[PDB]
DNA sequence: CATATGGTTGGGTATAATGGGATTGTCTCGGATGCAGG
DNA sequence: CCTGCATCCGAGAGTTAGGGAACCCAACCATATG
């Protein structure tokens, strides 16, 4: 997040936009408390049988 | 990028084939490595499976993930034996490497065999993977001393693995292997009696043609148990709006009338 | 019985939706005014 | 030890029963599904 | 007929292949006891 | 609780075999993006 | 280095009704019956 905040001082507009877009995801993860590694599945949940009868 | 069949075919094609000399050498090294590993097990007194596993893990390297503590301790103990014994360990390493190289080089026979089993409830890649398992079995059990080519012994195991996988996994409701064979025999007999009779035979004909111990009721039960389930999402009508499961009522939960009757009865 | 109908509860389709969202590895929770969990399954799915 | 599973006239239908057909297992040319002993059809006008 | 390219022996056999539905006089079919009609299809002609 | 039967499951076959099978008549719109110029 | 400019890919496209392919051999737990 600190690297991206410093990246937001560049005169370029496209680079600044890219830094902002990356920061959206970084800050969402930081505020929500979700860990990024949870986006990779290790245990697959299994739906109850009565909903897949 | 996509189409994993192309990727797998390219990856197998990146390994060159083998000549008679290379094949015989690899078989000799695997056999002497197995003999050497059993000799090490006898010398050290440990279980042969465990020393096989530690030798294989040390060969495969850190890249491939019993924990590292036991493998290191037993390896170092194994690297402590006096001379005329550690030579066996070296032969075991070379034999394990030979086994890997042999499987890697003969993977293409698995694809060649498995390409003729499509359309039977298993995808192409699944058939190849089960053929690979059968190839591993054949490699492990192969005996070169008989001077026969490896593919002759490998084909039988590959076919056995593919057939067993088809019998085990092709059906939503699993039917045992002997019962699956019974169903296949029933189908073959009925097909031959259909061709011969110029019409679909009745159940008595099939029962007579199977042999003693078969009556029409048993044939009917066998065909009933051979029925596969249909999808609840089968589209009904041309428009994409009606599914089969939309026409099936729930018979488990009590209806409002039934619940009211029970409550009034309790009252 | 001649009385008026009582107040309704959570429909079963919302429970089905919650279960199908859990199968996609998404944690859906219903909360009260103080952000505490509210169990809409009556306790039948809690170990 | 048995219950009613009879065929009844649905709401809004009815009339005069004009024809009855019964097909049983083993009858020449009859091909029932496995497990189904017999089928009965009623034509009402 | 089964013809061996080498020997030259011939094995002639008549084999039953199944059933083909028959069109009635009015132009329909009886499939599973129900009357059915095959609808003609309009499509792009092959060519250049 | 004690077996005895069928049903179930694991193991085996030795001439030689060595890279698969389909693809097709919509239309617009908005964002992501690699390529060209200055 | 910036910018614009085709280029690619993905997501949309009204409601209600009615409709429907080997075979064999031997050991081993499970269940049935007394
Ligand atoms: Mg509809």
């Amino acid at each position: 997040e600190k690297e991206l905040l410093e990246e937001m001082k560049h005169p370029s507009r496209a680079r600044r936009a890219k830094a902002r877009k990356r920061l959206e995801v970084v800050r969402a993860f930081l505020d929500s408390g979700n860990r990024p590694e949870w986006m990779i599945l290790e245990a697959v949940p299994v739906l109850p049988p009565d909903l897949r009868p | 990028t996509s189409d994993p069949v192309r990727q797998y075919l390219h990856e197998i094609g990146q390994v060159p084939l083998l000549t008679l000399e290379e094949e015989v050498e690899l078989a000799r090294k695997v056999e002497e490595g197995m003999e050497a590993i059993k000799k090490l097990s006898e010398i050290t007194g440990l279980d042969p499976d465990l020393i096989r596993e530690v030798v294989r893990a040390k060969i495969l390297g850190s890249a491939r993930v019993l924990d590292p503590k036991t493998v290191e301790e037993i390896d170092q103990k194994l690297k402590s034996l006096p001379k005329e014994h550690k030579r066996y360990l070296h032969i075991a390493r070379e034999g394990e490497a030979a086994r890997q190289h042999l499987i890697e080089a003969n993977l293409r026979l698995v694809v060649s065999i498995a390409k003729k089993y499509t359309g039977r409830g298993l995808s192409f890649l699944d058939l190849i993977q089960e053929g690979n398992q059968g190839l591993i079995r054949a490699v492990e059990k192969f005996e070169y001393k008989r001077r026969f080519k490896f593919s002759t012994y490998a084909t039988w195991w590959i076919r056995q693995a593919i057939n067993r996988a088809i019998a085990d996994q092709a059906r939503t409701i699993r039917i045992p292997v002997h019962m699956v064979e019974t169903i296949n025999k029933l189908s073959r007999t009925a097909r031959q009696l259909q061709q011969e009779l110029g019409r679909e035979p009745t159940y008595e004909e099939i029962a007579e043609a199977m042999g003693p111990g078969w009556d029409a009721k048993r044939v009917e039960e066998t065909l009933k148990i051979a029925q596969e389930p249909v999808s609840l999402e089968t589209p009904i009508g041309d428009e994409k709006d009606s599914f089969y499961g939309d026409f099936i009522p729930d018979e488990h939960l009590p209806s409002p009338v039934d619940a009211a009757t029970q409550s009034l009865l309790s009252e | 019985k001649g009385e008026d109908v009582p107040e309704p509860s959570v429909p079963e389709s919302f429970r089905v939706l919650v279960k199908e969202l859990q199968a996609l590895a998404l944690d859906v929770q219903t909360l009260d005014e103080k952000d505490n969990p509210v169990d809409i399954f009556e306790g039948l799915a809690s170990k | 030890d048995v219950k009613d599973t009879s065929l009844r006239v649905p709401p809004g239908e009815g009339g005069i029963v004009v024809r009855t057909v019964r097909l049983r297992r083993g009858d020449p040319g009859v091909e029932l599904k496995p497990g189904v002993r017999e089928v009965v059809r009623v034509y009402v006008a | 007929q089964l013809i061996h390219k080498d020997t030259g022996l011939i094995k002639e056999d008549e084999v039953f292949l199944g059933h083909i539905p028959l069109m009635t006089e009015d132009g329909s079919f009886i499939i599973n006891g129900a009357d059915r009609v095959i609808v003609s299809q309009i499509h792009r002609s092959p060519g250049v």
